[PDB]
């Protein structure tokens, strides 16, 4: 037979040869919308994850939480005492792994320092604030005591420690929040072991303040002990989380939630997976196909056309 | 009747071999930055652009065989029938 | 009888020719980790999972063309000789 | 005759068509190390090696699809010719 | 037909058969020599990029210049005070991806120090001397006081900022050289700052001399702004350079100079592009082909040959 | 012809078509024993490359051999002064590709230092002990002076020198172990240096020590001076080590040892290479076939099977 309307297709033998039927298989475009089955959608709207883990006051909402996909809306800011994330990248990537809030609290003992230390750039509320995970340790009266603070680990997973080091703008302000003219602290398992110091000096005002935070994480595992030993400049944790392992990411989106049942998920909105290519986008989510550079993958479905 | 079914068997048969899922990532290398790092950047971006390249170039003969055992098959029976009603 | 030395010197090139080495390697990254180190950690683990995926997919077409050549040439022979014998 | 400028038509448009550009680079990975550094001499040195391997895996199979196709053509139009004389 | 002479070639069928003729695609060698058309070429004879950039004296011929693909002769050297570039490569790749030395000189104050300091090692002509876009800052009589000095950017581009922190060889010599028993020199912008500590000790005596000099440079966005403060062993800038975008790279060779007209560069020289691979090298610069290992694609262009 | 019992293969044409006879090129499993010819196979049962080359007593044996792939088992383990390698992956992977313990002595001037100190934590015997390759230094009577040691190299060949810095717990132990209270030591050649500063802290309690040790190594080319500089905290070399290249690398293994001859080794045992892909393991070594994720790569070698 012969039809007047062919398709045209590439080959190896001819650039362009026709036949009388063909598909499309390359995945076009999206609907635009993210829709949350039967994954577990959580919306960061203003807040990243790092923020929803130091416990900002404006997004307190974001307690105790679980998600299969965290999104990051381009709106996302802080607003609480500037910090640096050394490494940030690698936190980011363990954080996003795991999937849960399930913040465990531990019973700590500060010996002749007070606690609870906050700044007015953190306002939660009327009053001046601090961070929620988190817990500014001074002097008491006279003097900055050391510390020497161990927890073990007699469960059977592992356990997240949060931490920060503070970086004064002046020394006058260094000795007068600690005694020590210089700070130290130390932490310490059974196999990793690390020691930071304060750096005194002038950075960008931001919010209006040139004083530092520098934040650092630790990993507990079963059987092993932390051991924390401080002079100065130290923000303590207010307990620990547990580790798990399972199919949690994240992925920035600036994208709608929706209703709809579907296994794929890219920053465009979501996509049926129902073909083998897509040029949509590389980064995906879940089951989606395989990405190319070429939209116009023809796959002939008919004879040559060869009309009368 | 017999070609046109038979060919849609090959096609259909085709079809549902080559749409398999084969990949599986949950975490992947971080293809954006922001400002410039140093050597690593090189390392990751090269990485990452020659497996776009190649997994493209997988594709690319992926397509050309298939649509070329196509074209092998119906012109041969294209030929055989003209032959047959050319006796 | 022709067929089937024929036939034999076929697989029999297809086997010599396909089982060469082209592979040579001494010493090659870490496949293997005791705790987490960092972005590098990334680096090693893509770069090898990408590279055993690459090879796993070679082969696979490998087979596969190679087993459909044996197809072709088997299925041409039978229908000639089936006109041969229903002249 | 017809058969001459066929196949000079077949190699003509593989030819035109092989001989693409599709690579495009300004500038690449350090490929030569004047001292020992450390892991990242092994994640550069073993990325360039995969890629240009794979390249040279590539290059492979498309002249011996390409040098198969043209066979495939040139002995099926010989044994038509030869059955044509053969009457 | 049949030829008494057939051609032999590698299939997947047999591993050499005879047909009439071949062809023999892959590029077999070059012409040796490299030549600039329609690129524009600058031969950098015994000196490379960096010393073209500091200044050296032997090669002050090279000022504001463009190129299209910088050669790199084996017998370049330098003449100068001796160095160090942390991460050579980065900065590099980086300023040979410009391609031009358009460097725009700028008005800086230094209060109190005395500038312009060079030494024998560095002879421009018959007297000491030092480098063409850096200034050596020294004391002034009695002190060397505190450097903060900023500089805007009110442009629509990027400018480069080179600078160097000096290494005495004895504590003595830091001394008499800056009062300051210790140095400390920061660069910063609204989002990269950087901090830099001489060290005191002896290195390698090169051309006669143990101190030494660290280069580090800077980016400065549009509406961004540089500030560098300073309490001793400076190397301060006269200027900066304005980013471009363009196809420039480099290409380390030995070959001679030709009139051509060709868009394919080789370091061993010049090849036509009019074949689809070829094995002279990989690193290729411009419109080049596919490089493989194989001298001996062959590529049948005739009937198989049966002789009689 | 017929056989009433074919094969069935996978292809692209049917998923699973029948024919007469097939093969099974894949290799399938491992026999689980390693043997050792034609290689030389050396067994380090109890202790790995590291401890054989810092020279453990209880590993003593292992002196002045070669291989040609050393195993290492699970089993492994270290009974002397707790340590740690720094980068430790490089000089494994560089040990393990020269092969071979020559260890060529040298003599060394040590003035004004005591020499040879031991601890209970090593004891080789009945009494205390310390590294065979190595020598711990230490003051004499009142002090403890500068030591500046230079050793040329004469030969054709390279040279491998092993070092290690002292790290105390407490500033006590510092000041009555080397009189200075603060350590450097400075390695040099003609091209590279480094500088390594103590850090007195407390460590995790192994074997019922805190003090650490941290070793480094440097590599001398022919022509080249190696240079010495130290003030305290420095445990010195007894002589050297000549590099050579050759095909020698690790693995770690726990399979017993056999009499075979067979070229191809691998964690789980040994192989027979005369098939073109495998599924036991991609860590090879010697002459090994590719390695790939299907075991059931079957070869169509025969007909298509059509019964009667
Ligand atoms: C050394 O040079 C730097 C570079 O300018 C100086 O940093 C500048 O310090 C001033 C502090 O007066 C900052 O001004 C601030 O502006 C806000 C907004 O009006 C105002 O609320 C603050 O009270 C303050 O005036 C200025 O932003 C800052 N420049 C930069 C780069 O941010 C630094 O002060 C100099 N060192 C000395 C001697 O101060
Ligand atoms: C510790 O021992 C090493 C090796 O002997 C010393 O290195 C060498 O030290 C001498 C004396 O400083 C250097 O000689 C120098 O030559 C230059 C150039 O002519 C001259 O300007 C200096 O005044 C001196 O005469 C020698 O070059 C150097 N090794 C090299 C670079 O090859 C090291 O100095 C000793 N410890 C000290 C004193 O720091
Ligand atoms: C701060 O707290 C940590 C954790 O408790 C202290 O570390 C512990 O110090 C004790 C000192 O007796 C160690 O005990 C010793 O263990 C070694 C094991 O080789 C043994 O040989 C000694 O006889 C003794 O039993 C203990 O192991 C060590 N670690 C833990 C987890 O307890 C640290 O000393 C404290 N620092 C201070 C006092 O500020
Ligand atoms: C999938 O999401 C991406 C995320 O933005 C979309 O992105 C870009 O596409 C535009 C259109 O040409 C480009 O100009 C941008 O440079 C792309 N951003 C990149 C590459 O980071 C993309 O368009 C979405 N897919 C579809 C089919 O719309
Ligand atoms: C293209 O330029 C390169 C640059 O030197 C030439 O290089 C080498 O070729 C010789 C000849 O066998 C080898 O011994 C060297 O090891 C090569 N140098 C390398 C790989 O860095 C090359 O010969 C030139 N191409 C041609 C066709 O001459
Ligand atoms: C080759 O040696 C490896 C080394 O252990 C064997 O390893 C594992 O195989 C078991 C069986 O499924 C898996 O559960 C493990 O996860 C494997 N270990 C890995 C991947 O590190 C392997 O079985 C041996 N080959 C054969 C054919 O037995
Ligand atoms: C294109 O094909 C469609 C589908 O049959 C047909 O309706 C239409 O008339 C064709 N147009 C032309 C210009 O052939
Ligand atoms: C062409 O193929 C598509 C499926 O790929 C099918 O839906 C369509 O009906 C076919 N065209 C005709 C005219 O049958
Ligand atoms: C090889 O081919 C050339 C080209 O026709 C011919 O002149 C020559 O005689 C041939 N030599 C042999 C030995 O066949
Ligand atoms: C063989 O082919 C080449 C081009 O590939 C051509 O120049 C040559 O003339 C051909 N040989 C003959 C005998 O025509
Ligand atoms: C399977 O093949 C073997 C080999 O000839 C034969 O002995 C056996 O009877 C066959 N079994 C069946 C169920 O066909
Ligand atoms: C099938 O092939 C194998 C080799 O692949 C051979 O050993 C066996 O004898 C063959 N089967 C028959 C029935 O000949």
């Amino acid at each position: 037979h012969a039809v007047p309307n062919g398709t045209l297709v590439k080959t190896i033998t001819d650039d362009q040869i026709e036949v009388t039927n063909a598909t499309e298989l390359v995945q076009s475009s999206s609907t635009g919308k993210i829709c949350n089955n039967p994954h577990r959608i959580l919306d960061g709207i203003d807040c990243t994850l790092i923020d929803a883990l130091l416990g900002d006051p404006h997004c307190d909402v974001f307690q105790n939480e679980t998600w299969d996909l965290f999104v990051e809306r381009s709106k996302a800011f802080s607003n609480c005492y500037p910090y640096d994330v050394p490494d940030y990248a690698s936190l980011r990537s363990l954080v996003a792994s795991s999937g849960t809030l399930e913040f465990i609290t531990e019973g700590f003992t500060w010996t002749g320092v007070t606690q609870n230390g906050g700044s007015n750039a953190c306002k939660r509320g009327p009053g001046s604030g601090f961070f929620s995970r988190l817990n500014w340790l001074t002097k008491s009266g006279s003097t900055y005591p050391v510390l020497n603070v161990t927890m073990p680990n007699n469960d059977n997973f592992d356990k997240l420690y949060i931490w920060g080091i503070h970086h004064p703008s002046t020394n006058q302000e260094q000795t007068s929040l600690y005694v020590q003219a210089s700070g130290r602290v130390t932490v310490s398992t059974r196999r990793s072991q690390q020691t930071i110091i304060p750096n005194i000096g002038s950075r960008p005002w931001v919010r209006g303040l040139s004083s530092r935070i520098s934040i650092y994480w630790t990993i507990v595992k079963p059987g092993d002990v932390l051991v924390i030993n401080s002079n100065g400049n130290l923000i303590a944790p207010r307990g620990y989380f547990k580790m798990r392992t399972g199919k949690s990411s994240i992925m920035r989106s600036d994208a709608p939630i929706d209703t709809c049942i579907s296994e794929c998920i890219t920053p465009n909105g979501s996509i049926p997976n129902d073909k083998p290519f897509q040029n949509v986008n590389k980064i995906t989510y879940g089951a989606c196909p395989k990405y190319v550079k070429q939209n116009t993958l023809k796959l002939a479905t008919g004879m040559r056309n060869v009309p009368e | 009747l017999k070609s046109t079914q038979a060919a849609i068997d090959q096609i259909n048969g085709k079809l549902n071999r080559v749409i398999e899922k084969t990949n599986e990532k949950f975490h992947q290398i971080e293809k954006e930055f922001s400002e410039v790092e140093g050597r690593i950047q090189d390392l990751e971006k090269y990485v990452e652009d020659t497996k776009i390249d190649l997994w493209s170039y997988n594709a690319e003969l992926l397509v050309a065989l298939e649509n070329q055992h196509t074209i092998d098959l119906t012109d041969s029976e294209m030929n055989k029938l003209f032959e047959k009603t050319r006796r």
